[PDB]
């Protein structure tokens, strides 16, 4: 409540089997500026008002095991024009496994997938990408 | 609108002294023009002689303006009396200012000729007013004022 | 095209807070300034007659100097380019850069905000140097002093410390310091300022008659005059208020009168500078600055130069000094320099007022013999009275 | 008075609840610069004089508590075009915590608002910004 | 006279109160080119010959104190497209101080000033720049 | 003296309230040309001499803005071949806020109105135009 | 106020069952001007008044969904010279979902329909498009 | 113009979880908060009159004040700018901001949705305090 807190101990609800994500980026939000100036005002510069909004993708990172499937899963649900749609919710934890602060995302669905690539030389773990959007987003705190 | 007409017929002859007068008392006339309807016709105050108060707009002008400067630097109430309040306050009382010349209601060719904000120790306070708990603030503003005269002189051109 | 330049006065300004109080007073030293604390700043009308004037300003590490356009004689006088023998008159605002200032100058602690200080080469007052305050008040029996007043007595200059209602016949050496001979500013410069819209009131207004008024300037010219007429229904014998606009005068002092009778006397204000402190002005007229003070000479129809360096100078406050603590402290009484008062177990305080400098010579020393920091600068407390009057001053010291 | 200035003692009031940010960098001023040369002018370079102002967006950087959810507050007071305009006021201070520097800026609405990224491995603090549009900047020292 | 020169040490005229400026950059002149080759030329490639001048903006920087508000006021000068120009002069000098290259600018007026950013772990002094444009410039050594 | 006028702080009397446009064009003069020759001059091409004038309409163009319905109110007020005609006046401003150069037309009435398109993609201001015809159009510069 | 309003938020009622339309087009009102001279008028330019009105056709467009087939179901209702006509409102909505500037159109009947193109390398949404003739037009504004 | 004010209400909020039970209760201690854990919020009716009365509200880190617009008497009596003499209402919302509140508080643990506390001027309890009890 007096200390800042830190950010590596989080949570994602997705509505896939498994958990333990690695990187989760991308929780943003933003408005259009309108500007407009007329002749006769005594400035020479532009007055600015609010205009559209605009919401970003998310991108998720895993590792690989054997048995999981899901990421693959989900993006195969695409008929034409139609997909799964689900509710994801992201919290943050603190010290004592208490949501703290939530991001509640709204119809999203995913538009990649990128698998892991492979080194004969690599000593690292295998990781998996997705790539997601969303028509919604909002922010609670406190 | 919704008028016929005015029970009475005013001339110029007693709107001169209708307009002015040693008193300061003033009246303001409501005449029938040919083709315009009835129209007001007067704009001035009970103190058509002050200097500063002649006019109506002027008047309620002030009236809005030192209003709104009261609501802007109430929240303030109960805060430290040092500079840092100072500098918010100027800062406020300066942007409300700026919004009013840019639209026309004050005279200047900048913000620097329009008016003037002086609040501080070296400006409007004293040690005895820190220690008593009192703020004072002086503000100086240049406003517009009408024209009421038109006179015509003609002439027969040299031919 | 053979130009020649020649320094014609001198203006310098004097603050005891880097000062002190010398034994007799010569120069300043070799590293004074106070270009970081004070300004000097021409009008307009002083620019474009200077242009006319051919002279040129410039200011200084002690204020300024202006230089005049001479022809070199062989006699070693140096007369201007041509004969300057009307009236003239220059202006300058003095501004103040450092803040905390009211704080180390002794100035007056009560409320004015519609009042300027004003300083002229009209005062006299030629000493030891030439002074442009006004002549201080002598020390008389039977006056009433507020706590900051100085005065003069038995060639020396006297501080007050406390508040006399009536005085004794010789200074009673608890309520008075003694330094040296010397002028400085006080209350008799502080003159009411006004702007462009006055609110003038006629007592014993009389319909039956008319008033004229006047503005005179310090040239004796009257710059300025209109008529109010009182209508016929003013009840005779009340008050009467009017409205007055000078919109098109140049500042300076000026004195309001109504038909041959000085009704208010004033320094005018455009607000072209609204936070100015002072104004000063200088006079060239062979007829209202005696010959100590004037610049110009005349002589076989020429006007030769005379170089000249004015004073003025601001005295430092004094305060007392109280140390505060947040643990007790184990003096006593008796363990503890004399000069000191006991207040209680966490608090003493000097018992005279000590005045405030930038380079303190020396400080004073504790009961267990160690230095105690200076105050500083930043805030000081005036306590007042029953009949609200200030009656002592102290700067807080935290240890 | 003598030294030069160091740049990190600073404050802004912003009309929120909380202080203590981290990074402030956006403060600038700018005129366009109009060109113009005649076919008889014996220079074959051109003449230029002043135009129109340009005024910049500031961006504002802090660390993230619980219970505080400021800048959302702000950036969610968006209608159509309509929004809360506040006064920003930001303060350099000196060893004795006194004003040295003032920057006043005018009319200033919140454009954009990003949250912290969460990962696995992140030994660091979360982090938010926020991005604020205005019609004027003022500077005052001394 | 024999030895190459360094370059830290110099000076600024610029109608300015105060002096000790930390960097100065763009000092540059130029010629455009122009082409030309008719048909029956025996070289196979274009001839070339001068055309107009060009001429760069000036970049100052220096640190900030207490009191001085300088670039500020020049820039705030500027009316409609009016605006006050300078003479500038930079000079460079040697270990006893004399002058010996000269740079004279014709015309300048500040068309961009920036201040300091404020960072809370910053452990440096605040700097300030200022653009400058100009109508020539001329190179004086020996 | 060496410099020019920019194009951007104008202002329009034409007897509505709002005193500010975006746009103004269409203000021109023109005399046409009357042809000939006869059989027997010693050159083969025409003497020309002039002939009628013919003036252009105006168009102008601003935003809009709730409660201003001032285009159609004059458009609005045409009977058969009767229409309130009106003196128009467009000055070019400078710093003082004064005119330099006045265009004075002369026996002004609206031929046309033009509204806004509306897109649900469009982060745009509305802006309206009006087309105006008269009988005069007359220069003044110093 | 000192803002203007933006073009992107709108409802139209048209007698059909949608109310959401992505692109409207084709607002206007014009008279003509007769011109007339006689001969020994000082001035060899015409004289200008008004003569007849005329008004545009309106053009809507919007996207094509499962089981709406609406621009047809009007055009279709066509007998030789007989037609459905209908009184047509347009409304450019506020925050509060309110009516500020309104278009009334008067005896509208479907003159054009057009439908989409398929492309097998579009990646867009199919739109289709109806054009509209009318006898009168009124703006209402405040 | 000049603007006179002064506090005309005290509005404390105590909690046995910080400050325990003392012998004979006095005045809080100086290091007392609650804000965090407790808030008083104005309704718009309150806002309005408080507007219509010239009273300005002001949080505190105990509770909160009011303000009252008084002018400055010899008597040393502060009069209102006007005469309140009528009847008036001014209304607060309590909020709550620490989770685990109904843990440490000692409330009704039977079930209770469609309830609500209250607290009033109006409930005597003048004992070593002015009890809103």
């Amino acid at each position: 409540a007096e200390y800042p807190l830190p950010k590596f101990h989080f949570q994602v609800d997705w509505g896939g089997s498994r958990l333990g994500f690695t990187e989760v980026s991308g929780l943003d939000v933003e408005t259009e500026v309108i500007e407009y100036r007329e002749g006769n005002l005594p400035q020479y510069h532009k007055l600015k008002m609010p205009g559209m909004q605009k919401f970003s993708n998310i991108t998720m990172k895993r590792g690989t095991f054997q048995g999981d499937n899901d990421f693959y899963k989900w993006w195969n649900t695409v008929a034409l024009n139609t997909i799964e749609r689900r509710d994801l919710t992201i919290s943050l934890l603190n010290e004592k496994h208490e949501p703290v602060v939530v991001w509640k995302v709204n119809r999203a669905w995913p538009t990649k997938v990128q698998s892991t690539d492979l080194k004969g030389d690599g000593n690292e773990v295998a990781i998996e990408s997705i790539e997601v959007a969303h028509e919604g987003l909002t922010i609670q705190n406190g | 609108s919704s008028v016929i007409k005015p029970v009475l017929k005013i001339t110029n002859e007693q709107q001169n002294n209708l307009n002015v007068h040693p008193t300061g008392k003033s009246i303001n006339a409501i005449r029938a023009f040919t083709g315009k309807g009835t129209l007001i016709w007067g704009a001035r105050t009970l103190a058509g002689n002050d200097n500063e108060w002649r006019y109506v707009s002027v008047r309620r002008f002030f009236n809005m303006a030192e209003e709104s400067i009261k609501k802007g630097s109430e929240p303030f109430v109960f805060e430290p009396n040092d500079a840092n309040t100072w500098t918010k306050v100027k800062a406020m009382i300066e942007n409300f200012l700026t919004l009013q010349w840019r639209a026309g209601a004050l005279a200047g060719a900048k913000p620097e000729q329009a008016f003037y904000v002086k609040i501080g120790l070296n400006e409007t306070m004293t040690a005895l007013d820190i220690l008593e708990g009192r703020m004072i603030v002086e503000i100086g503003m240049a406003v517009v004022r009408p024209a009421e005269f038109i006179i015509l002189k003609f002439s027969h051109k040299m031919q | 095209m053979k130009i020649l330049y020649k320094k014609i006065l001198n203006l310098e300004l004097w603050h005891d807070f880097y000062l002190g109080q010398p034994n007799t007073p010569g120069s300043l030293p070799n590293n004074y300034d106070i270009s970081r604390t004070l300004a000097l700043v021409p009008t307009q009308e002083c620019l474009r007659v200077l242009a006319n004037l051919r002279w040129v300003f410039r200011p200084q590490l002690y204020g300024a100097s202006l230089f005049a356009n001479v022809n070199a004689a062989p006699s070693g006088q140096f007369p201007t380019i041509f004969p300057i023998d009307r009236v003239y008159r220059l202006t300058f605002w003095l501004v103040v850069s450092d803040r905390y200032f009211a704080n180390f100058t002794n100035l007056s602690l009560i409320n004015s905000r519609n009042q300027i200080y004003y300083f002229s080469n009209l005062s006299g007052n030629e000493g030891h140097a030439l002074f442009l305050t006004q002549p201080l008040s002598a020390y008389t029996t039977n006056n009433e002093y507020q706590l900051g007043q100085l005065v003069t007595h038995a060639d020396k200059t006297l501080e007050s410390l406390t508040y006399q209602g009536n005085a004794t016949n010789i200074p009673n050496p608890s309520d008075w310091d003694s330094l040296p001979a010397s002028q400085y500013v006080s209350e008799l410069d502080h003159l009411p300022r006004q702007g462009t819209y006055r609110t003038q009131v006629i007592t014993n207004a009389n319909p039956d008659n008319t008033y004229n008024f006047t503005l005179v300037n310090t040239n004796e010219q009257e710059s300025w005059a209109i008529d109010v007429i009182v209508p016929d229904t003013h009840k005779s014998g009340e008050p009467f208020s009017t409205s007055l606009n000078f919109v098109g005068q140049t500042p300076g002092h000026y004195r309001l009168l109504e038909n041959d009778t000085q009704v208010a006397e004033f320094v005018l204000v455009d607000n072209s500078l609204p936070e100015a402190f002072a104004l000063v002005e200088v006079i060239l007229n062979p007829e209202l600055v005696p010959s100590a003070f004037s610049l110009l000479q005349a002589s076989a129809g020429q006007t030769f130069i005379q170089p000249k360096t004015y004073v003025i100078r601001f005295k430092n406050r004094a305060t007392r000094w109280r140390y505060r603590y947040e643990q007790p402290h184990g003096c006593s009484a008796a363990n503890l320099p004399s000069y000191f008062n006991l207040i209680d177990t966490h608090t003493y305080a000097t018992a005279r007022p000590i005045g405030l400098r930038q380079r303190p010579d020396s400080l004073l020393n504790d009961c267990q013999d160690r230095p105690l920091p200076a105050p500083s600068i930043t805030l000081i407390q005036p306590e007042t009275d029953g009949s609200q009057r200030i009656a002592r001053i102290f700067s807080d010291i935290y240890l």
